[PDB]
RNA sequence: UUACCGAUACCAAGCCAUAAAAAGAAGAAAAAAUUUUUUUUUAGAAUCUUUUUAUGAGUAGAAAAUCGUGGGGU
RNA sequence: AUUUUAAAAUUAUUUGAAUUUUUCUUCUUAUAAUUUAAGUUGUUUCUAUACAGUACUUUCUUAACCCACUCGUCUUGAAACACGGACCAAGGAGUCUAGCAAAUGUGCAAGUGUAUAUGAUUCUUUAAACAUUUUACGCAUAAUUAAUG
RNA sequence: UAAAGCUAAAUAUAUGUAGGAGACCGAUAGCAAACAAGUACCGUGAGGGAAAGAUGAAAUAGUACUCAGGAAUGAGCAAUUAAAUAGUACCUGAAAUCGUUAAGAUGGAACGGAUUAAGAGAGAAAACAAGUAAAGAGGGGAAU
């Protein structure tokens, strides 16, 4: 009753501690949230604002599948996870996971 | 030292710390010297101290006279700065000694770098006029000297063009 | 020159202060806000975090 | 060049965006702006504008005044973009349904007692998005004490502007130019 | 003049130098707008220095893009690299001037894995 | 009498900013490879995004948005 | 991601009229495509089978055409035969308090402000923060009069 | 209840001494004074009143030795140092100014703007080549 997603967004559009914005090359303002898919600073993409969200991360070396109430896991496996708790975005996530896999 | 050298085995250095001679005169002397064989430079310096050949004052030439000797350097003005020459002579001697200490033959040595910088001036007072103290500073100088021993892309079209040009010429 | 009689403190309305306190408490409540504030709270179940 | 006023560019004289950083109020303006633009209902636009306005132009509307305004048409919902204050000078309170930005606590209590309803703006929107059966009201705007110093300056004849004075009493601004006896009057 | 490369139009390759910055050392070239009656630059006489103006601005769409067509993003740390896994064509990394050689190498490695361009990979090489 | 040359004015088009105006809380498009892989994008930040039109001189002065320095909390 | 649609236009068909008898005659019944719609598309070279070259991008440096007077300043008017400025570095000028007002934000609202001071299981920070006793005072809520009022 | 008197507390403190703090200053700042500072120095005198910090971890590493020098210094195949272009005027070492070398220009200024050109430097992150194949050197992740 006191708190809602819009309100949260309003609170944290500016004063976050995941926002990183480029001083050099002024266009670009990123959100480095644990539950942000594409790393845009928008209410419709951020982990903080959205209720249900399912990002893939790197965390500490090994890739982690994260979910929102908050859950953590570890290509086929990823797909299965998505199928289990899911709500285009899935495709995007999958794509991201591929990229993450490439890293080490 | 201010130069670029590559092989210091063929070079002989020499310096003066804070010489109590006028920068301008000594600068002139240095200019006169530079790119000379060392021995020839020495000879020249000796001549100037015995007032036989002048050093031509080309840069710092305000008021400096109009000697007969300056014709040798295509110039009107010149002087015979004695003290400066003596100081310079000393440093040349030092350089020569250094060369000797190394295995450099002093016949083949050229002055590649005769640098004279101005050093920090010693301050004295002169008294003027209506109770006015003015500075009466020396203009001493650092001298550095370095003697030194002395003795793509083709392309097919471009190629074709070239060939054509050649043919045309023929 | 700087002087000791610059106004150093500010009076803040008691009520306003109280309100602020309440709002901070509320914030501490809300998980997302806490996260934003910078804490590594992803592995805590309940964010009004109460202990025996 | 071009012989124009303000060179081409159109002056707009009022507020633009609310300067407030009150997240709830920002949300409200967002909502009502949206409503204004889509449901081009006038009402909504007006509401949005009033939300944007500064604190003096959202003066407090007294319960008594609200009651008076509701008098002729009952049951329909008075909306007030500012604060509603209670009135000790009222005795009885009717069954009032009022939307406001703020209710002072006592006023709210009184309303509750009356068996009335205190609606916030979001609730109103939810209920009456085109403002059907609503009534916009304003509190007394130029009833402010600052406004009593404005207008024609005291000095100009027939001006009812309060001079800015330290205090009241004979010693303060009551002689020359305030009575025929000391040169002139006003 | 105008400096087309592709879709990038730059209207003014020359920097706007301070008026008279050429004449006195004490006056640095950093643009400063001449106030002052009788300035001639302020008054815009033919043949003097030009005044930077908003007319010179680059098209909103290509603005901060480098010749690469990529927005520069400065990066101090591996964690920061991560925001641009989903933007590896639009943004290009620059490694911060203060980053150590080992750390720089690590960053470069990460960038290669991501397929993201590094504009100063050669620092301390 | 023609023709011409000729401005930062005029005209057409582009781009910048300002002002106002429209208007806005869900989805595969293509190419390249050889029916399936690879390549880019797959937007929705309200002081924000998209588009439109007009306009742009300026001392004293006024305002807004930016930029930077020393220190503070985060 | 449906005003790059719709229609206009055009081509090749199909039904019915018209007086401008017409291989561009017009409208309209239907159907397909097209661009004259619905802001540039293609083809072929070259760069180039290159990792920097002498090409390409860019900095500086010189020339050349045209232009360009010493900035600051008071002044109707400064390039001035007005003044200040040899050069360089650092320092160097609307600030802080009191009280009033307006503006705007914020709280509460016929109230509001806990003023001194007290109290606490308050004591590195704590010179803050918290609390207000198990009708203080301010400003406002009423004005007006020289005044008893 | 005047013309006699005393009296603790709450209060003040830019002086001194001793503590403790700071959204204070950081050597042209901060006390005038970070240093043998109310010192040197000036004034008959009352008074006036500066400048001046930093090598290095360690000088219990402060420049041995050799050559040339009258000596200062200089040089070294020599030497402390991690480093001496950290050599006691020592951290960093800007500008003005001056030196060396190179390149360039040069008929009573110079510089500048707009526009190219010619030089001379730098440069590949758009300024070509993804992948596929063969086998080297690495690193990861999973599946059981
Ligand atoms: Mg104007
Ligand atoms: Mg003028
Ligand atoms: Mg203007
Ligand atoms: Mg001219
Ligand atoms: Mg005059
Ligand atoms: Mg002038
Ligand atoms: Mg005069
Ligand atoms: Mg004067
Ligand atoms: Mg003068
Ligand atoms: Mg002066
Ligand atoms: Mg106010
Ligand atoms: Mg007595
Ligand atoms: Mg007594
Ligand atoms: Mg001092
Ligand atoms: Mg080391
Ligand atoms: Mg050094
Ligand atoms: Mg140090
Ligand atoms: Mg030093
Ligand atoms: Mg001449």
């Amino acid at each position: 009753s006191n708190v809602s997603n819009a309100l949260v967004w309003e609170l944290t559009r500016k004063s976050n501690c995941f926002i990183k914005k480029n001083k050099a090359g002024k266009k670009g303002v990123f959100l480095c949230d644990p539950l942000n898919v594409n790393y845009k600073n928008t209410p419709s993409s951020s982990g903080l604002v959205k209720s249900n969200s399912t990002n893939v991360t790197l965390k500490d070396g090994k890739v982690v599948f994260s979910v929102k109430v908050n859950q953590h896991f570890k290509m086929k496996n990823v797909e299965k996870l998505l199928q289990q708790h899911g709500s285009k975005n899935k495709e995007k996530l999958l794509k991201k996971y591929k990229r993450l896999s490439k890293l080490y | 030292y201010a130069k670029k050298i590559r092989n210091l085995g063929k070079c002989a250095k020499g310096a003066g710390v804070d010489l109590r001679v006028h920068f301008k005169n000594t600068y002139e002397a240095a200019r006169a010297i530079r790119r000379m064989k060392l021995l020839e430079a020495k000879k020249y310096l000796n001549d100037v101290i015995e007032k036989k050949r002048c050093v031509p004052f080309r840069k710092y030439n305000g008021g400096v006279g109009r000697t007969n000797q300056a014709k040798e350097f295509n110039h009107t003005q010149g002087r015979w700065p004695a003290k400066s020459c003596k100081f310079l002579l000393n440093i040349l001697d030092n350089v020569q000694a250094n060369a000797e200490s190394r295995n450099l033959d002093v016949s083949k040595l050229r002055l590649i770098h005769v640098m004279v910088n101005k050093a920090r001036p010693g301050r004295r007072r002169t008294y003027k006029a209506h109770g006015r103290i003015n500075p009466f500073m020396s203009s001493p100088c650092h001298i550095q000297i370095i003697a030194r021993e002395i003795n793509i892309s083709n392309q097919n079209r471009l190629k074709n063009k070239s060939v054509k040009k050649q043919q045309t010429v023929q | 020159p700087t002087k000791i009689w610059r106004r150093w403190g500010r009076k803040v309305n008691l009520k306003e202060k109280r309100y602020a306190v309440c709002s901070s408490i509320a914030a501490s409540g809300v998980t997302s806000l806490v996260l934003a504030r910078g804490h590594r709270i992803s592995h805590l179940k309940e964010v009004p975090l109460v202990v025996s | 060049g071009i012989a124009l006023k303000n060179v081409g560019r159109i002056k707009k004289h009022g507020r633009k965006h609310l300067v407030s950083k009150n997240p709830y109020l920002r949300l409200l303006v967002k909502l009502y702006n949206f409503l204004a633009r889509r449901t081009n209902a006038n009402f909504n636009k007006i509401i949005a504008k009033r939300l944007i306005m500064p604190k003096r132009y959202r003066p407090p509307l007294s319960l008594s005044k609200l009651q008076y305004h509701m008098a002729n048409h009952p049951n329909d919902i008075a909306v007030v973009v500012g604060s509603i204050t209670d009135d000790k000078r009222l005795f009885s309170l009717k069954q009032l349904k009022v939307c406001a930005l703020r209710f002072t606590e006592t006023a709210r209590k009184r309303i509750e007692d009356a068996g009335g309803e205190c609606l916030t703006f979001d609730q109103l929107a939810l209920k009456y998005p085109t403002g059907k059966k609503c009534v916009l009201l304003r509190g007394p705007t130029k009833a402010r004490t600052a406004e009593k110093h404005f207008g024609k300056a005291p000095g100009k004849p027939k001006s009812k502007a309060r001079p800015y004075v330290r205090s009241k009493g004979r010693k303060f601004e009551k002689a020359r130019g305030r009575r025929k006896s000391r040169a002139y009057k006003k | 003049a105008v400096k087309k490369v592709g879709k990038i139009i730059k209207k003014r390759t020359k920097k706007f130098t301070r008026f008279q910055s050429n004449r006195f050392m004490r006056v640095k070239p950093a643009w400063r707008k001449p106030r002052g009656i009788d300035c001639r630059v302020r008054r815009r006489y033919k043949g003097t220095n030009l005044m930077p103006s908003i007319g010179y601005g680059s098209n909103k769409k290509t603005k901060f893009l480098l010749p690469n067509n990529k927005y520069k993003y400065v990066v101090k740390n591996v964690k920061e690299m991560e925001p641009l896994i989903m933007n590896h064509t639009k943004y290009c990394v620059q490694i911060a001037h203060n980053v150590s050689s080992k750390k720089r190498k690590q960053i470069i490695e990460r960038a290669k894995q991501m397929n993201v361009s590094v504009i100063n990979a050669k620092a301390r090489l």
